[PDB]
């Protein structure tokens, strides 16, 4: 498991 | 992009005090002009 998602989720947050 | 977003939220919040102050300040010069203008038409009855 990787934690990329938490960014892309941030990214597509803003 | 939250390097962006952050100067945006401060800029949003010291868009919310200067819109405060703005409708304050007018609330202010309105009733002062109401005044000054009863003022004027109380010394034109006189």
């Amino acid at each position: 498991v990787r934690g990329l998602l938490q960014e892309l989720s941030s990214i597509r947050h803003f | 992009l939250e390097k962006r977003d952050e100067m945006r939220e401060v800029a949003r919040d010291w868009l919310r005090v200067g819109y405060v102050l703005d409708r304050l300040l007018f609330r202010i010069y309105l009733l002062a002009v109401l005044a000054y203008s009863i003022t004027l038409v109380t010394l034109w009855s006189i």
